[PDB]
């Protein structure tokens, strides 16, 4: 009912801002997101690595490849793999060499569940490099190969109109 | 007082949290190596950067035939 | 102070060291506060803590404006009429190539002066009456010198009405503090009495003196001088004595007619000014709104009403203090009179007002870059006041809780997009020009972004622009063709030297300018913006606002400390709008002679000043000299020996006045000291220094003496570049 | 040094003279007198930033005082954050 | 944050305020006296009324608390505290400590002023280049 | 005086490189002796301009040369301008021109690579740090605060550049610029000729 929630700015207090109002947070999207990483971890990542990986991958298709440096191909590679999947390994790594600002370093290991988590304190880190690496482990395998779904397919394609 | 619509109507109410959402696909290991290298690492990464670069920039250029510039 | 307060005095205080801030003028000797008190004579910490008079200052100073312009342009007016010109011109025009102005001959001076004319040496001219002149029908030489001492008279009296208010024994607060009917007043007869007044002697005298002189004569073989009363004749010929009609209303009969009126849409041929007849009936249809309209209304009450959620209960009592602001309600205005007038720059060019432009070139693009200047230097202003508005009015905090105290609720927020807004411009916004060199010298159009090369294909064509002429499906009437001529659809046929006006039809190589156009716009105002919203308290300072909107920067600490203020958010967000106008000046006059500005040839082939080189050749901003600055400007320093020369022989000087600003803006502060001292030394030993002690430019005084003349230089520099590729052939 | 400009001067009476600057200066130590004697350049310094409204007023008869430490944190730049 | 609210001082929302590098490093909230419900400035763009107490508000950094203060006395009373939090409570303790008020003698803390020689002619350049053999290190 | 004067008695044991001091006294500024090293550089780029500028014109004109032309066009400014300067640029400034890319393109592209660089110069210039880092405060609340962007943390704080700094980088920008504008100016403009 409460003009906007009841009323407030934040989770509580005013002072840290935000100024907390749709777009920040309403019921509507916060929700279209948390599987992903916004809030929770859905599962240790390794697997978010490629919907993550993927999805971001068959994207840079047309970008290069209907904007291509002499465009519009005749060559069987672009429609095209080509240099995308050369960009999914710069940028993968590009990628790890920032799972060198966290390590911190362990197997716990749990994707399985005890007890309805909290986190805890999961705002900040907690995590570790052995996790950074089994999601931009999954960001290889999801670049490259969500790069090929995408020339694989003919385009059935629309026109411009 | 009948009207208001008693207590209407909460919800539970009005939360929300505690079970929203089944959380994944299945997909459980259906990758789970799968694919290794990434899967591996301790220690590698150059390796990989060595061979990656070493084959987008050979074959990314020599020949065939020209094409040329 | 106390020479002698209050009450015993008549005597006045000239003399004993004198003022300001309260350890005033020491006593002993400086030479800042001689240029402080030019600077900051009106600011308005000082004079009084209570508002008490200004308002009954800025009144006066009002008023001696007003007389000035009148004082203007009697000059202007005289030398428009005495120093002919104008007689020769108007049985002539389209071969005159018109002066006010003439030099006498000493020494260099004359070759300045050369033949304009009907048959006399001139300085040609780029402001006219000549054409805000035509209007006049009776003419000649000795009556503009009437509306000459006519403009002297208002003036000496609208002078000594500033005589008759503050140093007259003088008003107070409720004038002002109570507002309630001001703008009704102002827009109901003024605006309305003026528009109408102004009909009144636009068809009455103006129409008539102008529907026949259209053809030719020798003037007054047309138009006695009062003529044009109880008499009419004349009247019959563009119309009846209504006949019978009365006071329009209808019980009314035409079989044939329709008041005199009848709409234009499009150009007069053989003058082609668009039609001298829609303009009694579009000032008629003005003022009624105004006088309707000027009729609210005593006020909260409107303001005080519509709340929303996002919404500001602010927007409520926004503002008592509005009445009493004033630096406020100075910025606001400023923003509009200033963006009211750069809407004049377009409607001008694509809809000429005054019969001859555009066959006149010169004389109304001179205009567009003028209006079009001010369209922007009364912008960055119209912040500058808002800055000193949010530091400093109010005694107290009272204004509280709203819509404002809403806005800087968010801040690091409102500012923190239009960042990104600007780099996505700038990256889309000029590097896009980038790509072109980069890969034209590279060499391989394929892929440049030509209007021919990445494709959207040979059209321009639908938007709006076809949309708008092709104007008539519609509740629309009127007028055979355009509300301007330009849109696209219609016409081959306007005008008899020359070319004036024609579709313009742009595609790509249009699209893009006009989105620098975007992101210089934006970018422009990020600064500004930023700068009055910070203005008082800030993340880097909080103590921040507590001498200043000036203080020079706050100390070398936190890192920087240094630009942040608002008079320097008013001192970058000037460096930046000199290019805003400045390279809007460079799309128009590149496009208007590249297209339009013209020639008519038997069989109508245009002869545009430049074939379109625009085409392929501006996408590439080497074109943009290779094609401009280094095509055109070969005019300038060609132009030696001749009558015009005053530019190319000031396209040097103001070509090396901002050549002297980077020094200014450019250095240090107490380098100046450092060395000034080496120079007061040698000067002591001599006896010839000391008193009024010698000192270095005031921090941001030298920042003063940056950008101010940074402007005046890299801005006249065009004024000569221009007037110089208009003047001899376009 | 790690903060150290030098603004002392030789009455360091601080009446009409100067306080500003954000938490930085406690003094009002004295030192066995100078008429109003309460003297030193500083109290202890790894606490704020780099002003120069440490003079401005007050006077500091040799050295104006400036932005010098170098040596530099965080807490003492403004940013981090 | 509701299961506790504590708060004494009353703003509504702001972008403003702290934002994470306080949690990660050092707090410093800032607590006050008061007389009759008035409506205040601010750091950070504006403002709130207070009434009463703790009268206890947080702050980024302490260039804040003590901003007001010059804000806090011009409109007045005396008391105004500014401590310093962590993570992890204390040590660093910045208001409460001997008197307040610089300005006052118990004691000196601090500050010498000079270095090792006084104002007087260093005309004479630095010297030895750093070696440690010689008082040069403060 | 690098040891210094009066509006600086003290100015020492950084000598050089301590740019700024705060406000007040007189208002004080680039007055440490690299500062006026750093505003010397700015006429060493103006001699080391005459001087060359001279030469050249003069060589230029004497090869297939009238000698006169810098005699009458040597005396006066303007035409120093408008032959030489705008005589000869004629040839580079199309390498690109529409129709085409003619022999020297490298040169024309770094002449203009030569006028960023340069302008480019001037934000370090009449810049400032304040302003910069103020808004960097502002802009350094958008990951913080928005998603996907979040957690991830810097290694080094955002900040906006030092207060000597930028009087060099815009300099050492500034002479780049211009440096290789008369590299790319003069080459691009002996080597059609006509001299
Ligand atoms: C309708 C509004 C108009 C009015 C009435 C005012 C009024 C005021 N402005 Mg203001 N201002 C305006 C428009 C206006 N402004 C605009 C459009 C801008 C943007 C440029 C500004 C930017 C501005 C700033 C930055 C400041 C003010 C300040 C002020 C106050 C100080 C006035 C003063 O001492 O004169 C100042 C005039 C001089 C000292 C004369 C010097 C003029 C030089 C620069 C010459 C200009 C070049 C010209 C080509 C030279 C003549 C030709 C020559 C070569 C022969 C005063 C209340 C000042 C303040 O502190 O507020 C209290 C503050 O300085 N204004
Ligand atoms: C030619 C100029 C130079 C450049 C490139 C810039 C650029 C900028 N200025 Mg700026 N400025 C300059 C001179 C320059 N200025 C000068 C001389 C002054 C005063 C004399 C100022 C005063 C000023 C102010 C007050 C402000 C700016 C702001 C800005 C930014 C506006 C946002 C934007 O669109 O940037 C991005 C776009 C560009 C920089 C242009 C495109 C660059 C091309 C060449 C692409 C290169 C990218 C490519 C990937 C290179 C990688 C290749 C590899 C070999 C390195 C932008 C960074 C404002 C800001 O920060 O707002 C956001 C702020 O308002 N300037
Ligand atoms: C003509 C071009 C070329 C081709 C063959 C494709 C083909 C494709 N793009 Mg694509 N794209 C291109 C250029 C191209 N793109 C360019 C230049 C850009 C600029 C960013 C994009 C940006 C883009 C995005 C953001 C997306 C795609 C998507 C897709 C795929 C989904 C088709 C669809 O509409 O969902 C069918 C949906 C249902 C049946 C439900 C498809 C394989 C994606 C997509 O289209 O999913 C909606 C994703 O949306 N593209
Ligand atoms: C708008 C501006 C203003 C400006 C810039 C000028 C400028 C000029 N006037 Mg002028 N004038 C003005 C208002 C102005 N006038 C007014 C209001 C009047 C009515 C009193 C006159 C009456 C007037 C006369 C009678 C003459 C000038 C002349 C001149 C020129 C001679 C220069 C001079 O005055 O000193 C020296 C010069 C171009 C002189 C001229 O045109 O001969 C070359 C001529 O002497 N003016
Ligand atoms: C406010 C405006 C302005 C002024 C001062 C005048 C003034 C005048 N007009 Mg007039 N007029 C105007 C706008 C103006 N007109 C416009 C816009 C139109 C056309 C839309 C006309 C069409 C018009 C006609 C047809 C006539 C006048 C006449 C007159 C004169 C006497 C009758 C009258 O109108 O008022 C005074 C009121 C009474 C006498 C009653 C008087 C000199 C008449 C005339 O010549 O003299 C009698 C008559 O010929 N006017
Ligand atoms: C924050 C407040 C509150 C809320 C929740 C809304 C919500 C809305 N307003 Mg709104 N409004 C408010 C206060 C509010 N308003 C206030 C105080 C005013 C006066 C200042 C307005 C003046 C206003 C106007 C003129 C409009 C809205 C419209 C809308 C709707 C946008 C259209 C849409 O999403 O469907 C479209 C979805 C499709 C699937 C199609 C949305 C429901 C728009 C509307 O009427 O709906 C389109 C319309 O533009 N409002
Ligand atoms: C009581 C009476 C009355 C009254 C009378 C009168 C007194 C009137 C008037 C009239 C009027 C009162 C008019 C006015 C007009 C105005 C106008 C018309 C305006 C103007 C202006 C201008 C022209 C300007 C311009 C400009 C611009 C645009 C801006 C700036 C620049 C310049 C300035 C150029 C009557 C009649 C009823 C009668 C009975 C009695
Ligand atoms: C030896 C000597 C001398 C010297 C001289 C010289 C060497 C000079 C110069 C000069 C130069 C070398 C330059 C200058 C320039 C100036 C100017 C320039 C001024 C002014 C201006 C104006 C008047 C303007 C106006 C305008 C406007 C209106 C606005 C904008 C545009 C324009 C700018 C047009 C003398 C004799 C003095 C003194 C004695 C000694
Ligand atoms: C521009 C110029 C000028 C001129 C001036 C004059 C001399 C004038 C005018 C103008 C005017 C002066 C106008 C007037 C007009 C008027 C009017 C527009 C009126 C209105 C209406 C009426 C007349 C009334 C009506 C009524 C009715 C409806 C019925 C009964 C009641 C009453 C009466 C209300 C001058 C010198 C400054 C110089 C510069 C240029
Ligand atoms: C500049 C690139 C051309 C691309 C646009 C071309 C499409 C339209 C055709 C030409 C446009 C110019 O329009 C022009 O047409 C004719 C030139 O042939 C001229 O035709 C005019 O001259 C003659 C005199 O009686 C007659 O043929 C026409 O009745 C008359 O309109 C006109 O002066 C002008 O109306
Ligand atoms: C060059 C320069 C100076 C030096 C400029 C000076 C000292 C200009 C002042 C010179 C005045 C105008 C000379 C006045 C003397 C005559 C008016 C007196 C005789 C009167 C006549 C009849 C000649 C600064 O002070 C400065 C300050 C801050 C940032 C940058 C700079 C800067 O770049
Ligand atoms: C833009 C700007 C900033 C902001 C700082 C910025 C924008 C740094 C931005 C980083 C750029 C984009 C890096 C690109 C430079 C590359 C050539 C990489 C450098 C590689 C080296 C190690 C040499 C200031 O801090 C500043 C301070 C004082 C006076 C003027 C200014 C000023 O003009
Ligand atoms: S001039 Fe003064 S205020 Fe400006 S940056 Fe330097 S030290 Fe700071
Ligand atoms: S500022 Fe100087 S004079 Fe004043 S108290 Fe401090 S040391 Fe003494
Ligand atoms: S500005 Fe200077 S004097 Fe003031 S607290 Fe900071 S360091 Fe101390």
């Amino acid at each position: 009912k409460p003009t906007y929630q009841v009323i407030q700015p934040i989770n509580g207090d005013p002072f840290i801002g935000s100024l907390e109002t749709p777009v920040t947070s309403s019921p509507l999207i916060a929700w279209y997101l948390s599987n992903l990483p916004a809030y929770r971890t859905a599962v240790s990542p390794l697997l978010r690595g490629i919907e993550v990986g993927l999805a971001h991958g068959y994207l840079l298709v047309g970008p290069f490849v209907k904007a291509g440096p002499l465009r519009n191909t005749e060559i069987a590679g672009q429609a095209g793999s080509l240099a995308a999947g050369g960009l999914v390994v710069i940028l993968s790594l590009c990628l790890t060499i920032y799972g060198i600002s966290s390590f911190n370093e362990g197997a716990p290991s749990t994707a399985p569940s005890l007890t309805l988590t909290g986190r805890k304190k999961e705002p900040d880190q907690l995590q570790t490099a052995d996790g950074w690496a089994k999601f931009t482990g999954g960001f290889f395998f999801g670049g490259i190969s969500g790069v090929i779904w995408a020339y694989f397919l003919l385009y059935v394609l629309d026109l411009p109109y | 007082d009948l009207e208001d619509l008693g207590n209407t109507t909460g919800q539970w109410d009005s939360y929300g949290s505690d079970a929203p959402s089944p959380y994944n696909p299945l997909q459980s290991k259906l990758f789970e190596t799968f694919a290794a290298p990434f899967t591996k690492r301790g220690l590698l990464l150059k390796f990989l950067i060595l061979g990656g670069g070493s084959t987008l920039a050979y074959l990314s250029a020599t020949a065939s035939g020209d094409i040329l510039p | 102070l106390v020479d002698r307060d209050p009450i015993k005095t008549s005597f006045e205080q000239w003399a004993k060291p004198g003022h300001f801030s309260r350890t005033i003028a020491k006593g002993p000797d400086t030479t800042t506060w001689i240029w402080n008190l030019h600077a900051d004579a009106h600011d308005f910490d000082s004079h009084t803590s209570d508002l008490e008079e200004i308002s009954r200052k800025v009144f006066s100073a009002h008023f001696g404006q007003l007389s000035i312009i009148f004082l203007w342009l009697s000059g202007m007016y005289f030398h428009g009429a005495r120093f002919s010109n104008y007689e020769a011109w108007l049985n002539d025009p389209t071969h005159i190539g018109p002066s006010a102005q003439v030099v006498w001959p000493i020494v260099g001076q004359e070759i300045l002066n050369g033949d304009v004319g009907g048959g006399f040496r001139g300085i040609q001219i780029t402001s006219g009456f000549f054409q805000i002149w035509r209007a006049s029908g009776i003419t000649s030489e000795l009556q503009l010198y009437c509306t000459a001492i006519g403009a002297l008279v208002f003036a000496g009296l609208m002078l000594f009405a500033g005589w008759f208010h503050y140093h007259k024994a003088a008003p107070k607060l409720a004038w002002f503090q109570d507002v309630e009917s001001m703008l009704n007043h102002h827009l109901a007869g003024l605006l309305g009495l003026g528009s109408l007044s102004w009909a009144r002697h636009q068809v009455h005298v103006s129409l008539p003196i102008n529907q026949f002189l259209n053809a030719g004569v020798d003037p007054k073989e047309i138009p006695l001088p009062h003529e044009f009363i109880l008499n009419r004749d004349l009247l019959a010929q563009l119309y009846p004595s209504f006949a019978e009609g009365a006071t329009p209303f209808f019980t009314l009969n035409w079989s044939k007619y329709a008041d005199f009126l009848t709409f234009r849409g499009g150009l007069d041929p053989l003058t082609g000014g668009l039609w001298l007849t829609d303009i009694a009936h579009h000032h008629l249809a003005i003022a009624i709104l105004f006088l309707i309209a000027g009729h609210m209304y005593r006020i909260k009450d409107i303001l005080e009403a519509h709340k929303g959620p996002f919404t500001g209960q602010g927007h409520k009592g926004l503002y008592e203090i509005l009445t009493t602001s004033w630096h406020a309600q100075l910025s606001i205005n400023l923003a509009m009179l200033g963006s009211l007038t750069i809407v004049v720059a377009q409607h001008m060019y694509s809809m000429p007002p005054y019969p001859y432009l555009a066959t006149d070139y010169a004389t109304q693009l001179s205009l567009f870059t003028h209006h079009m200047w001010i369209g922007g230097f009364l912008i960055v202003g119209a912040a500058a006041h808002a800055a000193i508005f949010m530091v400093r009015d109010y005694d107290p905090t009272t204004r509280y809780n709203d819509l404002l105290d809403r806005v800087l609720r968010h801040r690091d927020a409102i500012i923190s997009h239009l960042n990104w807004v600007c780099i996505f411009l700038g990256f889309h916004s000029f590097g896009l020009y980038i790509h072109n060199d980069t890969m034209s010298a590279l060499g391989r159009p394929q892929d440049m972004f030509s209007d021919t090369a990445i494709q959207l294909q040979p059209v321009f064509a639908q938007w709006i622009q076809n949309t708008h002429a092709l104007a008539p499906g519609t509740t629309a009437p009127g007028a055979t063709a355009s509300t301007s001529l330009t849109w696209g659809g219609g016409d081959l046929v306007a005008v008899g030297n020359k070319v004036a006006l024609l579709p313009i039809p742009l595609g790509t190589a249009d699209f893009l300018v006009h989105h620098i156009h975007a992101f210089t716009i934006h970018v422009t105002v990020l600064i500004l913006l930023k700068g009055v919203l910070f203005a008082r308290s800030s993340r880097l300072i909080p103590d921040k606002a507590n001498l200043g909107f000036r203080f020079p920067c706050d100390g070398p600490g936190r890192g920087g400390t240094c630009q942040v203020s608002a008079w320097d958010h008013v001192f970058l967000g000037l460096f930046w709008m000199y290019n805003s106008i400045s390279v809007v000046i460079f799309h128009f006059s590149w496009k208007m002679q590249s297209d339009v500005w013209g020639t008519i040839n038997d069989q109508g082939v245009v002869t545009h000043i430049t074939a379109g080189n625009f085409a392929q050749s501006s996408i590439t901003i080497n074109g943009w000299l290779r094609d401009f600055l280094w095509a055109q400007a070969s005019q300038v320093i060609q132009s030696y020996g001749s009558s015009l020369s005053a530019y190319g022989l000031f396209f040097l000087g103001a070509h090396f006045v901002w050549a002297f600003s980077l020094m200014f803006l450019f250095s240090g502060r107490g380098y100046w000291q450092e060395l000034i001292e080496s120079i007061v030394w040698a000067h002591n030993k001599l006896k010839v220094a000391p008193a009024t002690q010698p000192r270095a430019l005031s921090i941001v005084q030298g920042r003063a003496v940056g950008v101010t003349h940074y402007l005046l230089g890299g801005i006249a520099t065009t004024w000569a570049f221009f007037l110089a590729r208009i003047i001899a052939v376009g | 040094m790690s903060h150290s400009v030098k603004i002392y001067d030789t009455c360091i009476g601080c009446t009409q003279c100067v306080r500003a600057c954000p938490t930085d200066v406690l003094e009002m130590i004295p030192w066995g007198g100078c008429k109003a004697k309460q003297i030193a350049s500083a109290p202890r310094t790894e606490d704020c930033v780099g002003c120069k409204r440490c003079e401005s007023a007050c006077p500091t008869d040799f050295l104006s005082v400036r932005v010098y430490l170098w040596h530099e944190t965080t807490r003492s730049m403004g940013l981090a954050y | 944050e509701l299961d506790p609210n504590t708060p004494s001082p009353i703003f509504g929302g702001s972008t403003g305020g702290l934002l994470r590098k306080a949690q990660v490093e050092e707090f410093y909230v800032i607590t006050w006296d008061s007389p009759k419900e008035q409506i205040f400035e601010m750091p950070t763009g504006g403002a709130a009324i207070m009434r009463e107490g703790p009268n206890l508000l947080k702050l980024a950094r302490k260039e804040q608390c003590l901003a007001l203060g010059t804000r806090l006395r011009s409109k007045y009373k005396i008391k105004y505290q500014f401590y310093r939090v962590f993570p992890n409570g204390e040590v660093q303790y910045l208001h409460p400590k001997d008197g307040v008020y610089p300005e006052k003698v118990n004691a000196g803390r601090q500050g010498v002023g000079q270095n090792f020689r006084s104002i007087g002619k260093n005309v004479s350049p630095i010297e030895v280049k750093f070696t440690g053999k010689q008082p040069y290190d403060l | 005086d690098a040891r210094g004067s009066k509006l600086m008695p003290d100015k020492k044991d950084f000598g050089y490189s301590f740019p700024c001091d705060g406000p007040g006294r007189g208002g004080t500024c680039d007055i440490s002796a690299w500062d006026d090293f750093y505003l010397a550089v700015f006429w060493m780029l103006n001699t080391i301009g005459w001087v060359t500028f001279y030469w050249h014109w003069k060589h230029i004109t004497l090869w297939r040369g009238n000698v006169s032309q810098f005699n009458e066009s040597s005396t006066y400014l303007m035409g120093w301008l408008r032959d030489y300067l705008w005589l000869n640029s004629s040839q580079l400034i199309n390498g690109i021109t529409p129709l085409v890319c003619n022999s020297l393109s490298v040169w024309a592209w770094m002449f203009l690579f030569g006028h960023l660089v340069w302008a480019t110069g001037f934000m370090f210039l009449i810049s400032w740090r304040g302003y910069w880092q103020e808004l960097i405060e502002t802009l350094a609340w958008a990951h913080e605060r928005t998603p996907l962007a979040n957690l991830i943390r810097w290694r080094d704080k955002p900040v906006a550049l030092s207060i000597v700094q930028a009087r060099l980088v815009g300099l050492v920008h500034f002479s780049v610029g211009y440096i290789f504008t008369y590299a790319a100016f003069l080459i691009a403009s002996t080597s059609g000729k006509f001299g």
